[PDB]
């Protein structure tokens, strides 16, 4: 149980505090402007599983 | 300050209108906050360093 | 009775035309001129204009109508009574009388061409939707037009 | 929500500010049908002339 | 300003409400002013959202 | 590159820096919007008065 | 019926539902209408159409779907066939 937990934590570990944002607009399905919680506003992509 | 930038890029007119439709407790401190600053900036700019007959920011 | 005209015609809104039409009626009872004929056509107009001619009929203000009595009166219902019937004839019929009554006022003109219009385009697309070579038989008997009256009037359309 | 105000502190701007969206609630382009709102008040005439 | 839009419509309920900046004459060409008490308007407005909801046989 | 110099939204590199693209003025923008959403409680046709302001809206 | 004929004569129709041919002209104009499936109908009595546009479009994009299927399945099918092509080992 202690192995499945630990196993699952080094994935937690190695994984960052990823920037939450919000869609300012989306002009298409691969350029999507968002407003980034750090200031500044980025262009970014998307994963095709969405 | 708006002495010192105009100064720098020099010369300027400063055309300043004094309309004065701003307060209703400015117009009791010169009739116009603007003319409260232009006061200040009139009798100053005159005296100033060597800017009297040395003028050329009007 | 003019905020109507430009309401119902260009801007159309009937609702408004209605309600300006009522109040203007009532002014004109008092006198006689040919502007007060001009607003009972109006009234009856904007129900006809709705798609529903029952309401035509229900509604009739006898006041300056009886006084004009003539053409212009009679020319509302029997509109109203072809839109009902679905028969391009009657709509027809009455359009050649009554183009004195179409000069008269623009209001008229304007929507008696649209009532025909659309009267022919309803009744020719329940007739070409389920046959693909229909007779000739079938479309003057569902407009209630002869055979030689529907071909001629199709050709515009075709066109 | 109060006035205009503003030949003061930085409080002054900020009532105005949000004074504007109670308005728009209310009716100004949004209107009470999928929110609802009762608005219990100490002073009525601090408020808004349009409110 | 001339645009296929409409230019900045603007509404202000104050004499305090504006800034000199924006007052400045040569700004301003147009002056929309705005009544309300009219008697015709009163029975228009009435007429026409009564007519909008349904009518009943004791419409007057 | 003759594109390039009006003032709209572009992107630029952190650190690989590159003007990489262009990307048009109308993104950036935050603010939301209702063409005619939450309906007000009046229309033009839903009110006959305010007559001789008609012309006045008609036209501004 | 409607749906795997492309086209049958009138006539034909008549003899599939068992009733004649004007009874059967009358229920595809009620049919028609409901919209539950498209038809065309002559009174002349050459033929009954359903789903035919009558456009060269119809038989351009069909002429396709049929092919672009058809090269996808060749390249699969060889996978699974090099199993038994090793042969002295299911036998």
């Amino acid at each position: 149980k202690q192995y499945e937990k630990s196993e699952n934590d080094l994935k937690a570990l190695q994984s960052v505090g990823q920037i939450v944002g919000e869609v300012l607009k989306q002009l298409t399905e691969e350029k999507f402007i968002v407003k980034a919680t750090n200031g500044p506003r980025y262009v970014v992509g998307c994963r095709r599983q969405l | 300050e708006l002495f010192v930038m105009a100064r720098e890029h020099a010369p300027s007119i400063i055309f300043m209108d004094e309309i004065d439709s701003i307060g209703s407790s400015r117009l009791e401190g010169g009739s116009g906050g603007d003319s409260e600053v232009q006061r200040t900036m009139l009798e100053l700019l005159n005296q100033l360093d060597g800017f009297e007959a040395t003028k050329n920011i009007k | 009775m003019q905020s109507g005209i430009i309401h119902a015609a260009e801007e159309k809104d009937w609702k408004t035309a209605y309600s300006y039409f009522y109040e203007a009626f009532e002014g004109y009872d008092s006198i006689d001129s040919p502007k007060a004929i001009t607003s009972l056509k109006y009234m009856l107009l904007c129900k006809i204009m709705l798609n529903t001619p029952e309401d035509v009929q229900a509604l009739v203000s006898g006041k300056l109508a009886l006084r004009y009595a003539g053409r212009q009166t009679e020319a509302l219902k029997c509109v109203a009574q072809a839109s009902k019937n679905r028969s391009l004839a009657d709509f027809e019929k009455a359009l050649t009388d009554y183009r004195a009554e179409l000069r008269d006022d623009p209001i008229i003109s304007t929507h008696l061409a649209k009532l025909y219009d659309n009267l022919l385009e309803q009744n020719l697309i329940r007739v070409i939707e389920p046959f693909s070579r229909v007779q000739i038989e079938h479309i003057s008997s569902l407009i209630k037009l002869s055979k030689a009256d529907v071909e001629r009037k199709l050709s515009q359309m075709i066109l | 929500g109060g006035r205009r105000f503003s030949e003061g502190t930085s409080a002054d701007r900020e009532i105005q500010r949000t004074l504007m969206e109670l308005l728009n609630q209310m009716d100004g382009f949004d209107t009470l049908h999928r929110v609802k709102m009762i608005m219990a008040t100490n002073r009525p005439d601090t408020l808004d002339p349009a409110l | 300003d001339q645009n296929v839009n409409v230019k900045v419509i603007m509404a202000t309920n104050r004499a305090d409400t504006l800034d000199p900046a924006l007052l400045r004459p040569g700004r301003l060409d147009r002056k929309i002013e705005f009544p309300l008490p009219d008697r015709r308007q009163k029975r228009l407005i009435f007429s026409t959202i009564t007519s909008k909801m349904n009518l009943s046989e004791e419409v007057d | 590159r003759e594109l390039l110099k009006p003032n709209a939204s572009v992107a630029l590199h952190k650190h690989s820096n590159a003007l990489v693209d262009v990307l048009p003025p109308e993104a950036d923008s935050s603010i939301m919007m209702l063409t005619s959403d939450q309906k007000p409680d009046v229309m033009y046709a839903d009110i006959g008065g305010m007559d001789i302001q008609k012309q006045e809206v008609r036209e501004a | 019926m409607a749906k795997y004929y492309t086209r049958i004569t009138m006539k034909r129709m008549a003899q599939l539902l068992d009733l004649s041919v004007d009874e059967s002209e009358a229920f595809l104009s009620n049919l028609v209408v409901n919209k539950t499936i498209f038809a065309k109908v002559d009174r002349l009595a050459g033929v009954i159409n359903f789903q035919r546009p009558k456009d060269p479009n119809n038989l351009l994009n069909d002429w396709s779907q049929k092919l672009n299927s058809l090269m996808s399945l060749v390249n699969k099918t060889t996978h699974l066939i090099a199993k038994e092509e090793m042969i002295h080992n299911l036998q």
